[PDB]
């Protein structure tokens, strides 16, 4: 339905054929449907129709938490504790969110690997493309900090992978 | 011919069953309708913006009424 | 169900069948109290074959120890109807 | 199973012991009831063809390589009656035996159920009260100085007494107690 | 009626009192923490026209 | 038991998911990267000038 | 953490001013009620711990300990109270003042902001246990288990303590948040190894380390109901919540230091799970298996990663749920016969079939049945062991097979078969034993629901 965004968790435009009877035998799923239907889905879809009619009479919302910007542990001095404490903070948060980035590429990928039935290989290439982008990302920022990981250990680890990259960027331009 | 069957004493076993069984749903039928009776009748929250010039307080940013109570 | 419980008198009646079809015995002289070696003058290889063939009757295995004193019919009455718990 | 072992067997209690075994593998061999017969009486002259010998030394070499014999030839899956101790019911009841103490420790509301055996036991209680004493002192009277020998027990002797050490033997469970 | 009652059962308050003291000093302790309160980065706002603290 | 089975969501994970979500429309509605290998600003790192 | 704490010290005068006869019924419905107070710590923040005051703290590894605590009082009430009858008033008085006073201590070791504190209150704990264990104890053998209890681990913690006043001399701070956002390297050098092994051993002998176990077979076994109960849920806890928290200053010597004390804990597994199935006493078997339990806890402290350190967290609850269930167990049929050794009593399915019950849900959550938390700890563990070294797994396996084995053995032996003969004291199981086993039972079986509350800071 339209309660999830349909950008983030898409699905291609559902496609489905019409019945084409080969047979004058009766079909016993389609009456099995019809039994289902209305025995099942009416009795269900009238106990809802009474829930929302309670539910619409008492509305109340509840808003979503938003976060100021605050500075990074890069521009923190050495011994400033309630820098570093914000910055870690922050630090964790972003934490946080990264995961569950990578949780809804995950979603992606495993949806389309079921739908996609026996053409998972071909069909679902984009994902799996996707999945690894994001996973070289996630890996690269926060793989081998270990248990008491930090904000510090996360700028050490960038600065050496940074330091690495440099000086082979360096010594293939002389060559 | 009916003969009679040596047990063990069954009585301590039940009793005790059946006093764990009645505090048990003593206390949590209770809590069943009235949880039942919260959901049906007051209801989850839903997402929105907040408003211009506003500030929420602190319950006001979960869903459930009673993880908001 | 299984079976009825049994009862000392189907027990004998058993008891006595096979012994009688037993080739060493005189049937018109065998009794519930006729002892196996002093009265029907059998050995112990004879009595060995009783016990085995009670066994295959009643269907249940009895030790050598016990066995080697069930010197009259009316002792593997006595013994089986122990063993199986029956008092009538 | 019920009776007192004594020291040692005899030679002619194994050989007695060897001839069952001997017979119960044979059937084991020769399934149909026919041939079985056949090779038992075979069987039973092979071993009757020694009956009567008086040397000692040469029956017990006789016993020694028929057991030789019949272990290199017998059946590596015998029949078991199936209560036996290798059956495949040996003691599948055993979970259901439980001692009669156990009837002491019911709550008075079980035993408002069953008042007439609850009687019955009150009964049977009294008589192996009342019988102890007797028992322990008809056992230290028939005992030797040295303690006992075998562990044979006398019977009851006198007018109104039972015999020695009857209680656990009397009331055992039941071999189908459920 | 409820003299000697009370006289037996009166140990029964004891726990219950201690735990709203413990409330309390808890909250006494709160008191002497606010040195930052409204002045961190992330959290500080304008107070609204007829509050005091932003938290108690 | 029911009290810690209603417990509010201080772990922030529901407000996780839609940052990410957020985060994620942005970038791909954009056709920026799903995730930068640099956790940090490269132009606020002041590295050891020279390497040798 | 006040409002937590003063209740508990309340125990202490209201039981000293209660009638003869309901000091039992007053402490049991006081212990109960701080423990639902306590239950209100799981409330964790996210992205930093709840403190409340410069003293005080409480963590998502922090939380689940407490509750534990809290919760374990008044069960140990309960099966205190009928070995305790014959005692005079006095002495009962004493020995719940032991208890309450082993609660306050533990319930402020968790919660201290600073490593002094922690280390006083830490070590605070071993004088109500000893006392405990030498003066209510049953057998003679109770008072060289309080020596070895006792030795064991002062001869860890001395040294931790000159280490820790070494490190705030050097630092100038031991509190644990400035601990952590100050944390520096540890250079490789002899002073900074023999400063790591400071730091490690005291937790080491807590946990116990295979080769510095034999105090706890002694001690587990010798003491009271009470005393086994807190000494096997809690106190072995006191070794892996300090190593988690002190393992933060020192990386990066961590990477070789934990060498010998990984194969130490991975080979120690199969030894005491081994020693296990040759064990004629049955307190003795519940104990090596505690053993056999924190060396898988040892090894996930020891590897950092966060899948370790969740499955540490999940396993320390799990194990100290299961290992408090089956003492009391045993402590029911002791009481019954009056001897330790586990063929004595055989076939009580026969005779008590509830109990049967308890016995059997107790041995498959000590084999770690999916999905109860014991075998979500174990998992976790055994994945991050995986990571760390693709080979450990054999021994893993190897660990998971000798655990079954002995726990149905223990089983099959207590419970299966035909009752001794000559036994005939078995009386019906009360209302107090059954309950007893409820109470252990039913909060492991309802953590499974919510697995998230007992995985810790990491999760
Ligand atoms: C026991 C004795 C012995 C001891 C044993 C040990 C016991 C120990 C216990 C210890 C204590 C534990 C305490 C824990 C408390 C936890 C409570 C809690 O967490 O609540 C969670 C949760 C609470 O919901 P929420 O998240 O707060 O609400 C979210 C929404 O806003 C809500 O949505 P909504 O508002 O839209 O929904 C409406 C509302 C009400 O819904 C409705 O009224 C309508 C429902 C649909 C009906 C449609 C048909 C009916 C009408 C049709 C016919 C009439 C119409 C037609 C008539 C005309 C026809 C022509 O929904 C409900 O209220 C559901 C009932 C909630 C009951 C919760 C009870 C918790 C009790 C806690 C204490 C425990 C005591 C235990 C004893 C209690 C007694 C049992 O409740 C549930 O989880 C219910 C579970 C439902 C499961 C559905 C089935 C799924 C099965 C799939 C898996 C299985 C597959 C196969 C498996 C493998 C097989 C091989
Ligand atoms: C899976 C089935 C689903 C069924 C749905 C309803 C289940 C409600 C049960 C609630 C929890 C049970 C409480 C345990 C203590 C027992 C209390 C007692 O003394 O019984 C007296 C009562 C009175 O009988 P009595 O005539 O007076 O004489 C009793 C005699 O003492 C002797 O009588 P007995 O010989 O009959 O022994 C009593 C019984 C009770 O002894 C037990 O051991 C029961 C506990 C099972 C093993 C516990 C440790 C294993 C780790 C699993 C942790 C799962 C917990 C999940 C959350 C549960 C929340 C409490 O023992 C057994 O029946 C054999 C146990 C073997 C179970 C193996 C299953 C392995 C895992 C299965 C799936 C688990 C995850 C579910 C979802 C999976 C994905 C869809 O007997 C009973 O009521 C029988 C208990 C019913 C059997 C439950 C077994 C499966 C349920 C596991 C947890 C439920 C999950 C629910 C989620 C939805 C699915
Ligand atoms: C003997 C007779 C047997 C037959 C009868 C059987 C009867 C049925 C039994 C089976 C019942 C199955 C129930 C299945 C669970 C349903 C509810 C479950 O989902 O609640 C869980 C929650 O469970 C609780 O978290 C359990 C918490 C643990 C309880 C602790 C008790 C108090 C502490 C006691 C001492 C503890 C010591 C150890 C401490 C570490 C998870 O909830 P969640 O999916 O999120 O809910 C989504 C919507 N919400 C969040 C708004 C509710
Ligand atoms: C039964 C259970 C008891 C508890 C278990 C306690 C475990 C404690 C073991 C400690 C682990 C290792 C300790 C130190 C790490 C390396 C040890 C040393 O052998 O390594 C080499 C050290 O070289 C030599 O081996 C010197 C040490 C040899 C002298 C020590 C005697 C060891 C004999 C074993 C005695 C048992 C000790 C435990 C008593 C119970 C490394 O070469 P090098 O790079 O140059 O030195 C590194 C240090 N630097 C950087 C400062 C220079
Ligand atoms: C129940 C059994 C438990 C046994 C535990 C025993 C091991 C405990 C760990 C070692 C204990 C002593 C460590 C000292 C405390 C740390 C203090 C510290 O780090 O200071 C060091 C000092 O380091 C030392 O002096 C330690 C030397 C060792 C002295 C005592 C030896 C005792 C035995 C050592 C080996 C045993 C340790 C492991 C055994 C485990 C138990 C089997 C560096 O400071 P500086 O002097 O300023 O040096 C730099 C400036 N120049
Ligand atoms: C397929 C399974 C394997 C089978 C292989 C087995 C091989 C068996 C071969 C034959 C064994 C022998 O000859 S064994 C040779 C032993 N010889 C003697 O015993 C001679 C003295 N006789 C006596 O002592 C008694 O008369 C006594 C005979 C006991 C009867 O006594 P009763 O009359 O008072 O009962």
């Amino acid at each position: 339905p339209d309660s999830w965004d349909k950008d983030v968790y898409p699905e291609p435009p559902r496609r489905t054929p019409a019945p084409a009877p080969q047979t004058s035998l009766p079909n016993p799923v389609t009456y099995l449907t019809k039994i289902f239907d209305l025995l099942v889905d009416r009795p269900v879809t009238l106990a809802r129709e009474f829930i929302e009619q309670q539910h619409a009479k008492n509305r109340y919302y509840y808003y979503h938490r938003e976060f100021r910007r605050v500075p990074d542990i890069t521009e923190c001095e050495e011994k400033d504790i309630l820098c570093m404490f914000e910055a870690e903070m922050q630090w964790r948060r972003d934490y946080k969110v990264d995961q569950e980035i990578v949780n809804i590429i995950q979603e992606r990928l495993k949806a389309c690997q079921q739908r996609e039935g026996e053409s998972y290989r071909q069909n679902c290439a984009k994902e799996l493309e996707q999945f690894t982008q994001v996973s070289k990302a996630f890996q690269d920022r926060y793989s081998d900090l270990g248990a008491h990981y930090s904000a510090r250990k996360c700028l050490a680890k960038q600065k050496q992978r940074m330091l690495a990259e440099r000086k082979a960027a360096k010594e293939a331009a002389a060559a | 011919k009916r003969l009679f069957i040596i047990k063990p004493s069954g009585f301590y076993d039940r009793r005790f069953l059946k006093l764990m069984r009645f505090y048990i749903l003593l206390t949590g039928i209770p809590v069943a309708i009235g949880i039942t009776l919260v959901n049906v009748f007051i209801g989850e929250a839903e997402l929105a913006d907040i408003p211009e010039g506003y500030v929420p307080e602190h319950w006001e940013y979960f869903k459930h009424p009673i993880s908001r109570w | 169900s299984d079976a009825p419980p049994l009862t000392l008198e189907a027990i004998k009646d058993r008891v006595l069948y096979v012994l009688k079809l037993y080739d060493k015995i005189d049937p018109e002289k065998l009794s519930v109290n006729s002892h196996f070696m002093k009265d029907l003058g059998l050995d112990s290889l004879d009595q060995v074959e009783i016990i085995m063939a009670m066994e295959d009757e009643f269907g249940f295995e009895i030790p050598d120890i016990d066995a080697e004193k069930l010197m009259c019919p009316q002792e593997i009455v006595d013994y089986i109807a122990d063993k199986k718990d029956v008092y009538e | 199973a019920f009776s007192a072992p004594a020291a040692y067997l005899t030679h002619q209690q194994k050989v007695l012991r060897l001839y069952k075994r001997a017979l119960r593998h044979l059937e084991s061999w020769c399934v149909h009831r026919d041939k079985y017969r056949y090779f038992a009486c075979l069987m039973r002259a092979r071993f009757d063809e020694h009956k009567n010998e008086k040397d000692m030394v040469k029956a017990t070499q006789l016993l020694r390589q028929a057991e030789e014999e019949f272990w290199y030839g017998q059946h590596p899956q015998p029949y078991i009656f199936p209560e036996s101790p290798g059956g495949t019911s040996y003691e599948r009841y055993e979970c259901y035996k439980v001692p009669e103490w156990c009837l002491d420790d019911w709550h008075p509301s079980e035993k408002a159920m069953y008042p007439d055996y609850f009687a019955k036991r009150e009964q049977w209680k009294r008589l192996r009260r009342e019988s102890w004493e007797r028992e322990v002192k008809q056992l230290q009277e028939e005992t030797p100085p040295g303690g006992p020998r075998t562990e044979a027990l006398p019977p009851a002797r006198k007018e109104g007494d039972l015999p020695p050490l009857w209680w656990h033997i009397v009331t055992r469970p039941r071999e189908r107690p459920m | 009626n409820v003299l000697q009652i009370v006289r037996d059962h009166w140990v029964h308050i004891l726990v219950p009192v201690g735990f709203v003291f413990g409330c309390y000093l808890d909250r006494r302790s709160d008191e002497k923490l606010t040195a930052f309160r409204n002045k961190s980065l992330l959290f500080k706002r304008e107070l609204r026209p007829n509050e005091e603290v932003t938290w108690k | 038991s029911t009290f810690v089975a209603y417990l509010p969501d201080y772990r922030m994970q529901e407000w996780a998911r839609r940052e990410a979500e957020r985060l994620v429309k942005y970038r791909e509605a954009n056709g920026l990267p799903l995730m930068e290998s640099n956790c940090f600003d490269p132009n606020k790192i002041q590295l050891p000038e020279d390497e040798d | 953490m006040l409002k937590i704490i003063i209740p508990t010290t309340m125990l202490l005068p209201m039981t000293w001013m209660s009638k003869h006869n309901m000091i039992w019924i007053n402490a049991t419905v006081h212990s109960l009620l701080i423990s639902l107070i306590s239950l209100s710590l799981l409330n964790q923040l996210g992205e930093n711990s709840l403190n409340f005051s410069l003293t005080f703290f409480s963590d998502s590894l922090s939380a689940p300990l407490l509750v534990l605590t809290t919760w374990l009082l008044p069960l140990m009430l309960m099966a205190s109270q009928s070995h305790l009858s014959k005692e005079t008033t006095t002495r009962k008085k004493l020995y719940i003042t032991m208890l309450i006073l082993l609660q306050l201590f533990l319930i402020m070791t968790f919660t201290a902001t600073e490593l002094i504190l922690f280390y006083i209150l830490f070590e605070a704990t071993l004088v109500p246990t000893l006392i405990i264990i030498t003066r209510w104890g049953n057998q003679t053998e109770r008072l060289n288990a309080g020596l070895y209890f006792l030795f064991y681990t002062l001869a860890g913690s001395l040294p931790l303590l000159v280490a820790l006043v070494y490190i705030q001399n050097t630092t100038g701070s031991l509190n644990f948040l400035i601990i952590h956002y100050w944390s520096h390297p540890l250079s490789n050098s002899w002073s900074n190894i023999f400063m790591w092994l400071a730091c490690i051993m005291a937790f080491m002998v807590k946990m116990p380390l295979y080769g510095l176990h034999l105090w706890l077979p002694k001690a587990h076994v010798e003491a009271p109901i009470a005393g086994s109960m807190v000494l096997a849920a809690v106190l072995l806890k006191l070794g892996g919540y300090g190593m988690m928290r002190i393992t933060t200053i020192l990386n990066p010597l961590t990477n070789y230091m934990a060498y010998p004390f990984l194969m130490l804990s991975m080979w120690g597994m199969i030894m005491t799970s081994s020693i296990c199935l040759r064990q004629t006493d049955l307190k003795s078997l519940i104990a090596y298996s505690s053993v056999s339990h924190m060396a898988l806890v040892i090894v996930a402290i020891m590897i950092q990663t966060p899948w370790s350190f969740m499955g540490a967290t999940a396993l320390m609850i799990a194990h100290g749920l299961t290992s408090s269930m089956l003492f009391c167990l045993a402590n029911t049929n002791y009481e019954r016969v009056h001897s330790r050794t586990m063929i004595l009593a055989r076939g009580l399915q026969t005779l008590l079939p509830l109990m049967a019950t308890w016995w059997l849900v107790a041995s498959l959550t000590n084999l770690a049945l999916p999905p109860s938390i014991n075998l979500i700890g174990e998992l976790f563990i055994i994945t991050a062991s995986f990571s760390w070294s693709n080979i450990t797994i054999i021994l893993m396996g190897m660990n998971m097979m000798i655990t079954a084995l002995y726990s149905l053995y223990m089983l099959i032996t207590t419970q299966r078969g035909k009752y001794t003969h000559h036994i005939n004291n078995i009386k019906p199981s009360f209302t107090r034993e059954n309950a007893l086993m409820a109470l252990h039972i039913l909060p492991l079986l309802l953590l499974t629901l919510n697995p998230k509350m007992i995985l810790g800071p990491l999760y």
